[PDB]
């Protein structure tokens, strides 16, 4: 539950900035990552 | 009071690890519980246990409730559930401490595919690699690796879509073999000694030959080590010359270790000599194949010092230092795992690319079977020599065949001259198919015909027979024919002497004066025809044309002027270049295996005409 | 065909509704019972409300009123986005199992309707990496694969051109399932929109569809069989109250008003609908038949009371902080900061709330430890002791054996 | 609460360290003087544009913290800057002549016609009045590198230096090359530590061959030298017999010295791979040495129109992970090679990620299947290194010395005939179930089941001709040890497809099998047999056939030249239309026309011809051969089971 609201607040926040890169947390370990995608 | 000999599963062993770890200046948590504050080399990932959703994914519904209900039964229930499965335990204790190994394996391979780190280690008991999908077996009560991977597989499908799985546990990795031997985005590849019912389990899934089924096919490699003893450099070729170049072909997104150190140096399950020196090459090899997508899980151990350091060398590797040296690069590993490997190659190139064209495999194409039929391609060469043999024995002199009734072997295995039973006297002559001496082209593996030269050196001794108007008995052993693969010419030959003495020689009328000829390695044969029996009533001298092959020892079984009397009525040239009393007098020729046929024919015949008198 | 599924909300989507009832409370009772600081009348503060909680109804980070910059948005895992709503679990464990059947050749499509435009555009950032044939029928699309639908000269002067023939034999082909994404804006602007493509199923995000549109009734005029329509289906909605209307079988502010006063009343209404199979049920509606598999009970029960006007949340391990009911007018301004910073300190009771929870756990492993190495270190005490009475055994037998030797002598 | 283990440091020696970096603004000024304009199109071929573009591509992905490209001390935390000196005359003098060193004491202080009358004068190398201090400055510099390497101050040490340093003799200079660079520090480092530094192994992976340092050390043994180049033995620089591969050291230097040398310009990555896995990596660990020194060149990289070869840098990332798990950790990297900077600069990029330590990416295609005489070049080496090495015996089963002075030829008259065998099974089992006919055919001494007939021939109106020898044998040599099992080998029927395509469609069909001579080169007098057999069975039976038409020939390996001698002394295009052959490797056959001249053209309509991918042609044809094609594959057996479909399909086009 804490993680879950911890990530909605560090994602689109509302209005203010009050409280409001390696490691990548959002998936970017790229191997067949855009590859595995068509690309075509 | 079994205290003394514990049973080598043992919750002890991940301390022993965590103990080791923590004091090479990796872990920097005294207490040996688990925090979170490890320091600066490592981070700890938490854990959780596996739900039903995930593992019901590769396990049924059956052994779900089966392992659910086993939670809280009596203390007799659970001791005749313990001696009912193969190998096993229940507990008690049990049902909670079986859904944490999946829970573990899944969230180090979440961390390192979601690219929260770089490469994961999880020390984790109980073991999770015998479990059928349906049954338990053998110390294992959920298959782990195979959760995990189907759970990436299911849960990330947009970075994940192949998976190479190695286990180099001296057990056969059975069930998750079994639960992957249809499908085609998994590679499992495994090391183990085989044997056939001698180890555990052996069944017919641990052998080689398996190689996949339906559209996985080509998708399991079995390397089988046949004799327990193995070293250092019997890993080293093995990865080299089998699994680094198919892990390049195969391209994974993810490498899973399955590792089990049983087959470590100083255990007693396993018997090998294994360096922590040679898993921190073999791991630097695995780092190297994908671009560094690694879990390691934990299988087997059962001494604790070994294990210790193999995995400190492990650790020390996956953190980045180099591995250290071997203790002794001279090596040189046993020939037969070197001919099983080949054997392996051979199909792997029937399924593969990456065998063909580098070690002489292109040539014929093997996946049709070696037939006599015309729906493949391919055909036997035993089946045209000796048919050609045949039709110019026939023409000439038209020599019978002797049937072998009651065994199956090819028709015209034996020869013999007509009323070979009303024949006073009988040469009977064991030879080998013969040796060519031609060009193999190195990379189709063909030879040229042009260049063949090809000599029939076991005929002239009928030439000889023929002038003598003696009875000829021609035998020809196969060596191993390529095709069934389990063939051994050694008890085959044994088979066929002991039958012809027992079968037809006892029988004979006019038998009297038999001599004997063995060319090259069949005479071993003879040898189990003369330690065996008693035939010296009736035969008189043995010959053998040995050459450049290792010495054969007559031991007998019945008396033991057997042996001097072979030491004194046998004659066995051998190599020159060779150099090396109940052998029964080897003889060292001179120039040279035709070259010594034509030197000494003379030689041995006027000494079978001297016996003979 | 129109079948339903139980839905419920999460702990978060629970705790974000009693934010928003502690930001509307006072003016909804009151109508029960930069810029001018006038904002907006009671019918705008009841449409915020019906239209922030259908916000919270779907994947609770759509409270922002924030454009997604279309980069982080498909660079996310899919089970941090599914933790979110328990609407995204049921839906992505629905289309692993309808991708994950078992197939002969079957080619069958699919379809997804979403009321809006940022519901679609989260569907398709969910839906991106995985093996389907996808189609989406609206504007600015994601990173967009061009799937589309079903309706050798060595010399001089020669031409044998093999080629042509020879690629068909080397080109391998899809065999995903066929998809596609389209909103209802688009079914109301136009229709035969999705008449082009034989469509079989429509599980759709939307529980509103008003099932006979025209372009929807030419659907199911032209298929052999009848085309299950599949909605999500939240148990106490103010959606479920026009569902409950519907369900047999000006004006729209006493609609609104009825539907909120069910969905406060039974605001914490504790019952639940759970046990749903999807193999079984996906296998009913694509094979043909009455799913039963589906819970029928569709309906809750319920002049004016008090009781459930004061905004109450859920249990908290020692952090005990209140809510505050805005008792007072609005501004935009006052309405975002005053949700920004109520936020805030709800994110600061649970970040308390988690760093508290802490050192009882290590107390218990650290004497879960010390348990676990007095017992192994009993157990080894136990072998040795074991070993010494089985080595003296012999001692014991050798000296009755002498023992009975001097009886012989003694004799 | 009570402490179990205590809290330490950790007691590893490798990462807490940084990558040791040699580089320094003063070695870009020694420079050619401008002759002609060919230069100004000339790939130049060692310019001082080279180092400082390797130094800005490591700044430019964050491994260096230096915002304005100049020596700096502030490098960052993943890479340490190492010092620069120039070497001392005595280090220098440690491996050169003194009379080498006062050439360039002279060459110091020409003028300049002097200068020019030099650089024309010497072996392919240039001068300067700024080329003393600049030719000092490397070496030492790299004796810096390795100075930081065996004291354990950094992991691993790369040395972006220039002007190379692998092609002087200690007598004279060359190539380019003012002093040695890796042999002077290798002796330092020898003669400076005795007690850490035991066996030394050197890797050069430039294209031209490290004549030098060979030189240098051709009689010794703490040091190991490997080298990698092409040979071609009198055209491509140096091709001396210096860079053969049958050199093997001398004296107590024997069995130390290891050339690899590529047949032909164009090799790949998996070439290298090859050899890598097979050679070096076995040999490495049984000479275990203390340090291993690359001389790099990435001459050899794709994009470069001198070497021409196509070394993707994955490949060069694979090779120093590799090289890295040899040693136990010590390392150091020197430059002497490169033409095109971009390639260069690709290559010093993945070469930097994995000397950090980040693991090499995979390859860009993993099948290429390299070429054949890569092959057949790595059997001849591991032949020698059977002999002097000792892990490659008995696993390729050389087996000692083994070198084979039988194969002696004197009693050939006793021998298996071998192709009657072949041939009588063959007939055997196609008679058995196909009933086929042994036509005879007089007045020609040839063996009986030489043409096989298809039961009632007359009656068949399309009739196809099948055209081969005797097929080819698959053949196991035992593992253990030298020969080869004959019993276990294998008969690959080839034609058998296409007579059973042709027999379930009740096409007449007819066979002719043509023996190879003995003892032949090419099988010149078989062809002059095919010829006759040809001629003979065109004469005496179909042209008196009455139900014929459309016939078509299918030609198999060899004796392909009777279909060609049976096109043109007669004349047969009004009942036939469409010849196939698959050659395979043999020579081409070359058609001559008697009765017309446009049967030329005809014959160059309807046919197809399928030859190897490894030809000795495609290095086009004249169209008297008529429309052959280059397939991909190797071997008979690869093209038919491949094109085989093509081919049934242009048969099937050829009729109604
Ligand atoms: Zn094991
Ligand atoms: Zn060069």
């Amino acid at each position: 539950s804490m993680k879950s609201l911890e990530n909605e607040v560090n994602g689109p926040l509302t209005k203010f900035s009050t409280e409001s890169q390696n490691d990548f947390q959002s998936l970017k370990a790229r191997n067949k990552f855009l590859k595995n995608y068509i690309t075509l | 009071f079994e205290y003394i000999d514990p049973h080598p599963e043992d919750p002890r062993r991940i301390y022993r690890i965590y103990k080791i770890l923590a004091e090479n200046g990796l872990i920097n948590d005294p207490t040996l519980s688990g925090v979170d504050d490890l320091g600066d080399l490592m981070l700890k990932i938490p854990v959780r246990a596996a739900t039903s959703e995930e593992i019901l994914e590769v396990h049924t519904k059956e052994h779900l409730e089966f392992i659910e209900s086993t939670e809280k039964m009596s203390r007799e229930e659970l001791l005749k559930e313990t001696e009912k499965g193969d190998s096993v335990y229940f507990n008690n204790d049990s049902y909670a401490s079986a859904r944490l190994p999946c829970g573990g394996a899944i969230e180090a391979c979440k961390a390192v595919v979601e690219g929260r780190v770089k490469n994961s280690l999880a020390v984790v008991r109980p073991p999770g690699h015998h479990a059928e999908p349906q049954a338990a077996g053998g110390f294992c009560l959920f298959s782990n690796v195979a959760v995990a991977a189907k759970n990436i597989l299911k849960n990330y499908p947009e970075s994940v879509r192949r998976i190479m799985i190695l286990d180099w546990d001296i057990h056969h990795g059975n069930g998750t073999q079994k639960s992957f031997y249809q499908d085609d985005q998994v590679l499992y590849v495994s090391l183990h000694r085989f044997e056939m019912g001698k180890y555990y389990p052996g069944t017919i899934q641990g052998q080689y030959d398996q190689t996949g089924e339906g559209k996985g096919e080509g998708f399991n490699c079995n390397i089988t080590w046949p004799v327990g003893g193995v070293g250092d450099a019997e890993y080293m070729w093995a990865f080299e010359q089998v699994v680094m170049p198919m892990g390049r072909e195969f391209k994974p997104d993810l490498v899973i270790i399955s590792s089990g150190f049983d087959a470590a140096d100083g255990d007693t399950i396993g018997q090998c000599h294994v360096t922590p020196s040679c898993y921190g090459h073999m791991t630097h090899m695995l780092k190297s194949l994908a671009r560094g997508n690694l879990c390691v899980v934990l299988e087997g151990g059962y001494n604790l010092d070994a294990i210790a350091r193999s995995a400190l060398s492990v650790a020390k590797v996956l953190i980045g230092e180099p591995p250290d040296e071997l203790p002794d690069p001279l090596s040189d590993p046993k020939p037969e795992v070197i001919e099983m490997i080949d054997k392996v190659i051979r199909l792997q190139s029937k399924y593969w690319n990456c065998f063909r064209r580098r070690h002489a495999n292109s040539g014929c194409n093997f996946n049709e079977p070696i037939n006599d039929s015309i729906i493949s391609k391919n055909f036997p060469l035993q089946k045209a020599i000796r048919q050609q043999q045949q039709h110019y024995l026939s023409d000439e002199f038209n020599f019978v065949t002797l049937p072998l009734v009651s065994m199956d072997l090819p028709d015209n295995t034996v020869l013999c001259t007509p009323n070979i039973s009303e024949s006073n006297t009988i040469i009977i002559v064991v030879h080998d198919t013969s040796d060519i001496w031609a060009k193999r082209n190195v990379i189709s593996g063909t030879i040229d015909l042009s260049s063949s030269v090809i000599i029939d050196n076991s005929l002239d001794f009928i030439k000889w027979g023929l002038d003598r108007k003696y009875g000829i008995i021609d035998v020809n052993i196969p060596l191993t024919l390529f095709e069934p693969d389990n063939y051994s010419g050694m008890i085959t030959s044994q088979e066929v002497l002991i039958y012809l003495w027992d079968n037809y020689i006892k029988y004979f009328p006019s038998v009297a004066k038999i001599a004997f000829i063995g060319i090259g390695d069949s005479y071993s044969g003879i040898v189990h025809l003369l330690g065996h029996r008693d035939t010296r009533a009736v035969t008189k001298t043995v010959i053998n044309f040995l050459g450049d092959k290792q010495l054969k020892p007559l031991v007998p079984l019945v008396d033991e002027t057997l042996s001097e009397w072979y030491f004194k009525n046998s004659l066995i040239f051998s190599n020159n270049s060779h150099q090396c009393k109940k052998f029964g007098r080897v003889l060292r020729c001179d120039t040279d295996l035709n070259n010594i046929i034509e030197e000494r024919f003379e030689e041995a015949t006027d000494f079978i005409l001297d016996s003979f008198e | 065909k129109v079948y339903y599924l139980p839905v419920t909300l999460t702990q978060f989507q629970k705790d974000l509704s009693e934010i928003l009832i502690s930001l509307h409370a006072k003016s909804f009772k009151a109508s029960i019972i930069t810029h001018p600081y006038p904002t907006l009348s009671q019918r705008q503060l009841t449409y915020i409300f019906d239209s922030n909680i259908r916000a919270i109804a779907n994947h609770p980070s759509l409270l922002v009123d924030h454009y997604m910059p279309r980069q982080l948005l498909r660079m996310e895992p899919t089970e941090s986005s599914i933790a979110g709503s328990h609407k995204f679990q049921v839906l992505n464990q629905l289309i692993n199992s309808i991708c994950f059947r078992d197939r002969p050749n079957e080619v069958i499509k699919c379809a997804i309707i979403a009321h809006s435009i940022k519901e679609l555009d989260l569907l398709e950032g969910l839906i991106l990496g995985k093996k389907f044939r996808t189609k989406r029928l609206s504007g600015t699309s994601l990173y967009n694969e061009k799937h589309k639908f079903p309706n050798y000269t060595g010399y001089s002067k020669d031409d044998y051109d093999y080629s042509v023939k020879r690629n068909l034999k080397k080109r391998k082909i899809n065999t995903d399932d066929w998809l596609f994404l389209a909103t209802t804006k688009h079914l109301k602007h136009d229709q035969y929109l999705l008449a082009n493509y034989d469509i079989d199923m429509i599980i759709s995000f939307d529980p509103m569809l008003e099932v006979e549109l025209p372009a929807l009734q030419v659907l199911r005029n032209n298929a052999n069989k009848d085309i299950p329509i599949i909605k999500l289906l939240v148990q106490n909605s103010p959606d479920h109250y026009l569902l409950d209307s519907e369900i047999k079988n000006s004006q729209e502010y006493e609609e609104i008003k009825s539907s909120l006063l069910y969905f406060l009343q039974a605001r914490n209404a504790p019952v639940n609908n759970c046990e749903i199979d999807y193999i079984k049920l996906v296998k009913c509606c694509l094979e043909g038949k009455d799913c039963n598999n589906i819970l029928p009970v569709l309906d809750l029960i319920t002049s004016s009371d008090s009781g459930f006007w004061q905004p109450q949340l859920t249990k908290l391990q020692y952090s005990s902080t209140e809510l505050p009911l805005w008792d007072g007018p609005l501004d935009i301004k006052t309405y975002q900061t005053e949700l920004m910073h109520r936020a805030v300190i709800r994110l600061r009771d649970i970040q308390d709330e988690y760093a508290k929870g802490t050192v009882p756990l290590y107390e218990k492993r650290l004497n879960e430890t010390q348990r676990q190495n007095q017992l192994d270190e009993i157990k080894n005490s136990v072998g040795l002791t074991f070993k010494k009475k089985q080595e003296v055994e012999k001692s014991i037998n050798d000296s009755e054996k002498r023992l009975k030797h001097a009886m012989t002598e003694s004799t | 609460r009570q402490v179990i283990v205590p809290v330490c440091m950790p007691k590893i020696h490798y990462s807490p360290l940084k990558t040791g970096l040699c580089y320094d603004v003063r070695m870009r000024y020694h420079a050619k003087i401008f002759t002609s304009y060919f230069e100004y199109i000339d790939p130049h071929p060692e310019d001082p544009r080279r180092i400082y573009r390797i130094y800005k591509i490591l700044a430019e992905n964050g491994l260096i913290n230096d915002p304005t490209l100049s020596g700096v001390d502030d490098l960052g935390d993943l890479m340490l800057k190492i010092p620069v000196r120039a070497a001392t005359s005595e280090e220098i003098l440690e491996v050169h002549t003194k009379e080498h060193l006062e050439f360039i004491e002279s060459t110091e202080k020409m003028s300049r016609e002097e200068l020019l009358k030099e650089t024309e004068k010497g072996d392919s190398v240039y001068f300067n009045n700024d080329s003393y201090a600049s030719a000092r400055l490397p070496c030492g510099g790299a004796i810096e590198a390795c100075k930081a390497v065996v004291e354990g101050r950094v992991k691993n040490s790369l040395a972006v230096v220039r002007p190379p340093g692998h092609h002087a003799e200690p007598q004279a200079a060359g190539g380019f090359c003012l002093f040695s660079n890796v042999a002077v520090a290798a002796k330092n480092i020898l003669k400076n530590y005795p007690e850490s530094v035991r066996r030394i192994m050197i890797l050069d992976w430039d294209i031209h061959h490290g004549n030098g340092t060979q030189k240098s050390f051709y009689q010794d043994d703490q040091v190991l030298y490997v080298s990698l180049h092409r040979f071609e033995m009198g055209k491509y620089y140096p091709g001396t017999i210096q860079g053969q591969y049958d050199q093997t050291g001398e004296g107590k230097g024997e069995g130390f010295n290891c050339n690899i040398t590529w047949p032909v310009g164009g090799v790949g990555d998996a070439e290298y791979m090859w050899a890598f896995e097979q050679v070096v990596m076995p040999m490495g660990r049984e000479f275990k040495p203390d340090l291993v020194i690359i001389s790099s060149g990435f001459d050899a990289a794709d994009g470069d129109t001198i070497g021409q070869c196509h070394v993707t840098p994955s490949c060069y990332g694979h090779m120093t992970h590799m090289l890295k798990s040899l040693a136990r950790g010590n390392l150091c990297v020197v430059l002497e090679g490169g033409y095109n900077l971009d390639a260069i600069a690709r290559s010093a990029l993945s070469v930097a990620k994995v000397l950090i330590g980040e693991p090499p990416d995979e390859l860009p295609d993993p099948l290429s299947d390299p070429k054949p005489e890569v092959i057949e070049m790595i059997d001849k080496v591991i032949r020698l290194q059977s002999k002097y090495w000792n892990c490659f015996r008995r696993r390729h089963a050389n087996s000692g010395c083994n070198f084979n002075e039988p194969l002696n030829d004197s009693i050939i008259s006793k021998n298996f005939p071998l192709q009657k065998a072949i041939r009588q099974q063959q007939q055997h089992y196609l008679s058995d179930e196909f009933n086929f006919v042994t036509l005879p055919l007089v007045s020609m001494d040839l063996p009986d089941n030489t043409v096989l007939c298809t039961p009632n021939i007359s009656e068949s109106n399309t009739i196809i001709i099948v055209v081969h020898d005797t097929s080819d044998i698959w053949a196991k040599r035992n593992v253990i040890s030298g020969t080869i099992d004959l019993s276990s080998s294998v008969i690959i029927d080839n034609s058998l497809d296409f007579i059973k395509w042709g027999l379930d469609r009740k096409y007449g069909i007819i066979d002719v099998n043509i023996p190879l001579t003995l003892f032949e080169p090419d099988n010149y007098s078989g062809m002059i047999t095919s010829q006759e057999v040809l001629i003979y069975l065109w004469d005496n039976y179909i042209k008196y056939f009455p139900s014929v038409a459309k016939i078509a020939f299918i030609g198999i390996g060899d004796s392909y030249s009777g279909i060609v001698h049976l096109l043109g002394h007669r004349d047969t295009r009004a009942v036939t239309k469409t010849v196939i052959n698959f050659l395979g490797d043999k020579q081409l056959k070359p058609l001559v026309p008697l009765v017309d001249e446009t049967l030329s053209e005809w014959y160059f309509k309807n046919s197809l011809i399928f030859s190897n991918n490894s030809h000795q042609c495609w290095k086009k044809p004249r169209k008297k051969f008529g429309r052959v094609l280059r397939c991909d594959t190797d071997g008979l057996n690869n093209i038919i089971e491949e094109r085989f479909e093509e081919a049934t399909d242009f048969i099937l086009d050829s009729f109604e």
